[PDB]
């Protein structure tokens, strides 16, 4: 028997979900299609320091455009990702709705809150407006899926909290698609630089 | 110490063919796709 866990990737439609998951080339090249339920399920593995880990991720067809996923969906997930798009503020704003519905199901999984698109110019929303997390005491990461920035970090994260083993490290990045734009690096460094300082901030 | 190498399945447990959820012995079908027991 394998090391897995299954990760449900929620948030609004046009986020960037399943470009995201898609980065992973093996995990696209062997998906199994559930019928049932209309989702896409990507076999993502990882090599961390003490062995590999795979995160069978659900991914939808685009039933969220049109109202909630069904309960056997979320049922039996044991992390989750959701996603919003900087570019779009009622995609964050719906942030805690998608959180809602996911503990009413799964409860207290370990989740983490990821803003997709940072390659564009014109970010919407930006580090100091991002205070979910910090109210229910989850971990946030910029992300790009088309450029690949940060995709790893969401999944070691996640790692670390289900093995319950704070130094567990990737040994090796998975082979990822190749990048469609770049990811500026000062453009990096500066949105993680704002992060940490809206981490100094609180939160009124 | 590889996590791989302590990892055991619950006593009676079947992994989904259809979707990979983890399911109970005593459950027919899969709790989260429906998918029945192979
Ligand atoms: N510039 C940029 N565009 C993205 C990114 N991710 C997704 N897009 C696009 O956003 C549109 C919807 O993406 P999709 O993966 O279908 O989102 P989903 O509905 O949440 O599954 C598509 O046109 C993507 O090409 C990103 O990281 N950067
Ligand atoms: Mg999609
Ligand atoms: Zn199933």
């Amino acid at each position: 028997p394998q090391v897995q866990f299954k990760l449900v990737l929620v948030g609004d439609g046009g986020t960037g979900k399943t470009t995201f998951v898609k980065r992973h080339l093996t995990g696209e090249s062997e998906k199994k299609y559930v019928a049932t339920l209309g989702v896409e399920v990507h076999p993502l593995v990882f090599h961390t320091n003490r062995g590999p880990i795979k995160f069978n991720v659900w991914d939808t067809a685009g039933q969220e455009k049109f109202g909630g996923l069904r309960d056997g969906y979320y049922i039996q997930a044991q992390c989750a990702i959701i996603m919003f798009d900087v570019t779009s503020r009622v995609t964050y704003k719906n942030v805690p709705n998608w959180h809602r519905d996911l503990v009413r199901v799964c409860e207290n999984i370990p989740i983490v809150l990821c803003g997709n698109k940072v390659d564009i110019k014109d970010r919407k929303v930006k580090a100091k407006s991002i205070v979910f997390h910090r109210k229910k005491n989850l971990q946030y990461y910029d992300i790009s899926a088309k450029s690949n920035y940060n995709f790893e970090k969401p999944f070691l994260w996640l790692a670390r909290k289900l093995i319950g083993d704070p130094n567990l490290e990737f040994v090796a990045m998975p082979a990822l698609a190749p990048p469609e734009v770049v990811m500026d690096p000062a453009l990096a460094a500066q949105y993680e630089h704002d992060l940490e300082v809206a981490q100094t901030t609180a939160l009124p | 110490s590889g996590f791989g190498d302590k990892f055991k399945r619950p006593v009676g447990s079947w992994e989904c063919p259809v979707c990979c959820v983890s399911n109970k012995a005593e459950d027919s079908r899969c709790v989260s796709c429906t998918s029945e027991k192979p």
